[PDB]
């Protein structure tokens, strides 16, 4: 219910770099580096992209990067391609010892 | 010399842990030392007796 | 093959209960935590609760307290999620997910993230 604030949509031409913001509070995003990012394709399970603000699990491309300043975390997708067209969710653990997700961001790749 | 002067058996939940260091016998200390670095930056030594810490070592193959 | 295998699709009447299964394949529950997340059609991810099978410690989101019971059998590496008093808003895809660890010569590091997700379970509420 008390979801993290994410822009509804982020779009760009192929080859471009995009940034997705994730705003929470001092109790969650602002409290620690327990912030992770997820990629979700239509009709598929979410996939971990970034954990602990900016760490990449094995298999995740160097094109995906993370950062955090204050109560805001950010995901950057460089060299945007058609396979990056998915929904993106940030997650954070809380001082209320729960996990909270962002509202989600649909990433679209713009044509010609 | 050993790092721990005291040891507690109390259960430390996952939400409060940053890291768990396991130090076996030798290197200046005769006993096995389990050091827990808490999120609140405090360092807590745990008794190798505690059931929760026993269950953890049992699975850490 | 290191995955979380979930039980099949379920069709339930409003007011009934649903118990979803999550079995670890090509691995064990170990010292890892297992969380339950849901997704209503065309909506966002929502954390319901979690369990640490090795200690039987369970936590739930405020919204789901009393409706959801999360259990785990470490001997078979199977986790369960029982949701009662089903309604229209409960029609969703239910995922189980692993919260992993990181280990070096420097020690054990817990990771607050979902690295392995199950295939999902569709739960449809009739009315």
């Amino acid at each position: 219910q008390s979801a993290l604030t994410q822009p509804a949509s982020v779009s760009a031409s192929p080859g471009q770099s995009i940034t997705i913001s994730c705003t929470g509070t001092s109790s969650d995003v602002g409290a620690y580096d327990w912030v992770s990012w997820y990629q979700q394709h239509p009709g598929k399970a979410p996939k971990l992209l970034i954990f602990d603000v900016n760490n990449r699990p094995s298999g995740v491309s160097h094109r995906f990067s993370g950062s955090k300043s204050g109560n805001t975390a950010s995901l950057t997708i460089s060299g945007l391609q058609a396979e990056d067209e998915a929904d993106y969710y940030c997650s954070s653990y809380t001082r209320r010892d729960t996990y909270v997700f962002g509202t989600g961001t649909k990433v679209t790749v713009l044509g010609e | 010399r050993c790092r721990c002067v005291q040891e507690s058996s109390v259960f430390i939940p996952r939400r409060f842990i940053d890291r768990i260091q396991i130090l076996p016998r030798g290197n200046g200390c005769p006993r096995k030392e389990i050091i827990v670095w808490k999120k609140n930056k405090s360092i807590v030594c745990v008794d190798p007796q505690a059931e929760w810490i026993q269950r953890m070592m049992e699975v850490l193959r | 093959q290191v995955q979380l295998v979930q039980s099949g699709a379920e069709v339930k009447k409003p007011g009934s209960s649903v118990k979803v299964s999550c079995k670890a394949s090509g691995g064990t529950f170990s010292s890892y935590a297992i969380s339950w997340v849901r997704q209503a059609p065309g909506q966002g991810l929502e954390w319901m609760g979690g369990i640490i099978p090795i200690f039987g410690t369970a936590n739930y989101a405020q919204k789901f307290q009393g409706r959801v019971t999360i259990t785990a059998d470490e001997s078979t590496s199977t986790a369960y999620m029982e949701l009662s008093s089903l309604r229209s808003e409960d029609t969703a895809v239910y995922y189980c997910a692993r919260e992993p660890d990181y280990y070096d010569s420097s020690g054990y590091y817990p990771i607050d993230a979902f690295d392995i997700w199950g295939q999902g379970t569709t739960v449809t509420v009739s009315s």
